[PDB]
């Protein structure tokens, strides 16, 4: 019981016998168009199946040999194997539309803006069907944002390396913020809601890595590479 | 489910739900292509999973903690709004908004069907998410407005019946019970406002 | 030698189980004792043909193969 | 288990063919002067 | 003759191949274990289980008929889950006649469990009659 | 001289609905074209999952053919 | 922190402050011991009520008759409250969170 | 539709009515002749065409308006009086004599569920149709 | 069929609601009247109208005794 030796080492592989013309009695050889496939495939057994799961097959075909026989298959079964944008979004389906399927017309704002996450754009069109409307104290009211600034969807700004450095100084000013952890989250949390959004550039896990060596070494680590970081 | 006609000749019957796109089992008459029937309709195993609360992953039906799962004619209508029983004393239908119907007799599940205060909300419900843990939303959520209304034609004594009597609820919550005469032109009602 | 949480599976029915796990690594998997390790046990068998030793108790207890330490 | 359905497990051809084999070769006896199949056949060598 | 010495079967000289391998029809099995999560039960032959492969329950098991399932326009979906119950006598058909690819078409329950759940105590008679 | 660099670039899943569930993209997924003037092959290279509640994934590609024509 | 009020039962899922630790359907008293001090230990089969987990064995909740019991708050074992604990356990996380 | 037993041992299921002259799809066990088994329960052309207040003649399911009269679990029990449920917010159930329950949300479909004057007649109700 | 009762299996007795309410209508004011037909276990009926935001209640309410 042996994997068959159609590869080219285990062909290689194989014994030669050698026999010459002078024991030849009689013969009878050919070629022949008996076996003639296109395309082959091994499917996976025969359980799972094409309407009901995972990837159902996948097989192999050359351009110039399916011109003489067309599509012909060979198969084997083998056993092994933003307030306002966001306001007039809402007024462009309408409230007649939004009440039906509120879970999945969420779904749309929130993937077209990652800010905003399941629940608070969940909670926000629960107001706006109900009250039928939505106010600048029902946006901060779900999440804390600047409504009156207009600036940034045109222009914001580049926090070159001194603003970062200078934004962390205004965020820690005294040296018990590094002693007392439970201001520690609070600010370092306020440092990333700023740091990510009002400025060209946003990522909390590269944020967090910054400020996780900025608090180990006291806000002066041994090298300005920090701040490239 | 079931067909058939009666002695009188009136032909009944049922016209369950079809959708498109979904998975049908097919039988071949007499083993002939171009002889189709439907077999049966199955679902994906997303679906599946999707359309099901029972938490536990696997175990026999026969132990009296599984059988508190397990057992569990859950049926979601074309309409959001859900029919569920079990083999416990719990039993919840859903209508318009979220408006249901509930019972039970344990203690433990005393919450599921209460009217402390305002009522238990239909997101304490166990029952109301999606196997994923998404609130199964009502399709419709204005109000609905229901009423029973009772009538006849004639009764054993032989005389008219002209006795109607309704029960009409309201969707502004208002609540009337009245009994009426129409051939005499007499009515009683006992009617609740919204205020 | 397999890893920790390798085993997952019984291979079988598994009725009333619902998954097979090991919290511990195996490390008695070992391979054929080389010539050194045949040449320190043959050493501490011949000091211990000597019984009521420490040295003799030694091998008295490391004659069964399991025992490694 | 109390019926007689037997499962066999393997990551490989020569996994399962050593078990399938082995569960039942030794028990298939003959009159042999001198052993059954399992002498005669080596069935080794697999992949 | 020398040559004739190969698979048969049957009083009948009959050539055994991979015809043979392939089921005809449907058969009868009864349900050992049920996924609940995925809803996808495994039933047991008089000697062999069905189904039940090293995945669990989502990525192989047997489907269940459902009364109806589907989605709507919004997206979301419905369906039923009709109950499940172990130890129950289910109808088997496999895809293309294959062994190795079975569904349940519905279940069936024995003659005294009927008897036992129904009130009727006419032995017989046509539908039509009134009574 | 050095030789040619394959063609790469990104492609856009647009879906009926947003996925009630994560689902998982098989790897090696081909992605082709049905106009006769460019019937190059592409397939990707990493792993790619779609998780729940979103409406459209982007997953780059690699052009299998060396040239131009991707 | 703040969360949000009331913090009905949706919270615990749409407003990502937890990860789950075991999962409901599953009911082990070995594994009872690898718990931690603040684990929230929900009850009751629709969850209608929840606990914090303290040590040696013991929950802090409020338990008494429906009606508005006066009963005040008070510290109850494990033992006799173990067959509807239903397995869901919860665990904070605030560093990550926003 | 579903038969079992309890951990206690009381045995439950269902009956599904049965009714005679309807056509019905057999599966013989193992291809034998002499093994039936009944499959399900199909009605005549003109039976599903009588017991369905569906006028549409075709469309895809997923149009909203299609949803309006496509998604529509119409029963009809033994006894002539029927129930009814819909993808919208109406629902009528009916009862012995012209005594029916009904529910409804949009204010277009008010008269369906409504109690005024001497109420909303049985023949105003489109269901009530074959 | 066999003349057995077919005993319920759960005796203790249930309390029933038909708890109403919405979202909206078409008027377009946010729906807020709440309307319960509560049953007790004890045999008690009540049947209320509420408007939350408003703080009013009606009730007519049935006492076991």
């Amino acid at each position: 019981l042996r994997k068959t030796p159609f590869n080219p080492t285990e062909w290689r592989a194989l014994d030669m016998i050698k026999v010459p013309t002078e024991d030849f009695i009689e013969e009878d050889v050919g070629k022949s168009d008996v076996e003639t496939y296109s395309i082959f495939t091994a499917t996976p057994a025969g359980m799972l199946k094409e309407l009901n799961g995972d990837v159902f097959s996948k097989p192999q075909f050359h351009p110039e040999l399916t011109d003489r026989y067309g599509y012909t298959k060979f198969e084997v079964e083998n056993i092994y194997l933003t307030y306002s944008k966001i306001m007039k979004d809402l007024s462009n389906y309408g409230r007649d539309n939004i009440s039906k399927g509120i879970d999945k017309y969420t779904s749309k704002l929130s993937s077209k803006y990652k800010n905003l996450k399941k629940a608070q754009a969940k909670k926000i069109i629960e107001k706006f069907v109900k009250e039928g409307k939505v106010t600048e104290k029902e946006y901060e009211k779900i999440t804390g944002n600047k409504v009156d600034d207009e600036l940034t969807s045109d222009n914001r700004p580049k926090l070159t390396k001194d603003k970062l450095k200078s934004i962390l100084k205004e965020k820690f000013k005294t040296q018990d913020d590094f002693n007392n952890s439970k201001k520690k989250k609070k600010a370092k949390t306020d440092a990333l809601k700023e740091l990510t959004t009002k400025y060209r550039f946003g990522n909390k896990t590269h944020a967090t890595t910054l400020l996780d060596e900025y608090i180990k070494y006291k806000g002066e680590p041994p090298n300005d590479e920090a701040f490239d970081k | 489910s079931f067909i058939g006609r009666t002695p009188e000749g009136s032909v009944f019957g049922t016209k369950p739900l079809i959708t498109e796109g979904s998975v049908v089992l097919i039988g071949f008459l007499n083993d002939d292509i171009n002889s189709p029937i439907i077999l049966s309709v199955y679902g994906d195993n997303e679906q599946n999973k999707m359309i099901n609360t029972n938490p536990l992953d696997g175990g026999k039906f026969d132990t009296e903690s599984v059988y508190k799962y397990s057992s569990s004619l859950y049926e979601i209508l074309p309409s959001l709004n859900y029919k569920y029983d079990d083999g416990e004393g719990t039993s919840i239908r859903t209508y318009n908004g979220k408006s249901f119907f509930s019972m039970t007799s344990g203690e433990e599940e005393k919450p599921q069907a209460t009217d402390f205060y305002t009522g238990t909300e239909y997101q304490d419900l166990f029952t109301s998410y999606y196997g994923n843990k998404t609130l199964i939303e009502p399709r419709i959520q204005k109000a609905p407005n229901m009423l029973f209304k009772h009538q006849g034609v004639f009764y054993d004594d032989g005389t008219p019946d002209n006795h109607i009597t309704t029960l009409f609820i309201s969707e502004r919550g208002d609540i009337r019970a009245s009994v009426l005469n129409t051939e005499t032109q007499k009515r009683t009602t006992q009617e609740m406002s919204s205020d | 030698n397999v890893p920790e949480g390798t085993i997952n599976t019984i291979a079988s029915g598994s009725s009333l189980i619902r998954s097979v796990n090991n919290e511990y690594s195996f490390n008695t998997g070992t391979k054929e004792e080389s010539q050194e390790d045949f040449k320190r046990r043959f050493h501490s068998f011949v000091e211990s043909r000597g019984r009521a030793t420490n040295k003799s108790v030694r091998y008295g207890a490391l004659q069964i193969p399991d025992v490694e330490g | 288990d109390g019926d007689n359905e037997v499962k066999f497990t393997g990551s490989s051809a020569h996994e399962v063919m050593t078990g399938i084999i082995r569960r039942f070769i030794p028990y298939m006896k003959y009159n042999y002067t001198e052993n059954t199949i399992d002498n005669y056949l080596d069935y080794d060598d697999l992949s | 003759m020398v040559v004739r010495f190969q698979s048969s079967m049957g009083r009948s000289l009959k050539r055994v191949d991979s015809d043979d391998l392939n089921v005809k029809g449907l058969v009868l099995a009864t349900v050992s274990k049920i996924n609940y999560k995925y809803q996808s039960v495994e039933v047991k032959v008089n000697n062999l289980t069905l189904g039940s492969r090293i995945g669990d329950d989502g990525s192989l098991a047997v489907p269940y008929p459902k009364s109806f399932i589907g989605r709507t326009p919004e997206g979301s979906v419905f369906g039923t889950k009709p109950l499940i119950t172990e130890g129950s006598v289910v109808l088997i058909g496999f895809l293309n006649d294959d062994i190795n690819s079975p569904i349940i078409l519905s279940v069936y329950g024995d003659n005294e469990q009927n008897k036992m759940i129904n009130t009727n105590p006419l032995d017989g008679g046509k539908f039509d009659t009134e009574s | 001289k050095r030789q040619s660099k394959r063609a790469y670039g990104d492609v856009t899943i647009q879906f009926y609905q947003p996925l009630d569930m994560r689902m998982y993209i098989p790897a090696g997924t081909t992605f082709t074209s049905t106009r006769q003037e460019y019937p190059q092959q592409f397939e990707t290279l990493v792993d790619y999952y779609a998780e729940p509640d979103s409406t459209e994934i982007v997953v780059e590609v690699y052009c299998k053919e060396t040239g131009v024509a991707g | 922190e703040e969360l949000a009020y009331p913090m009905n039962i949706n919270y615990f899922f749409t407003e990502g402050r937890f990860f789950t630790i075991f999962g409901k359907g599953h009911k082990y008293k070995v594994d009872v011991s690898k718990f931690i001090v603040g684990d929230i230990l929900f009850f009751g089969r629709s969850d209608t009520n929840i606990g914090i987990y303290v040590g040696d064995g013991e929950f802090i909740s409020m338990m008494g008759k429906f009606p508005k019991d006066e009963t005040p708050i008070g510290k109850y074992k494990l033992d006799d409250y173990w067959n509807e604990f239903n397995g869901r356990v919860m665990r904070f996380d605030e560093e990550v969170y926003i």
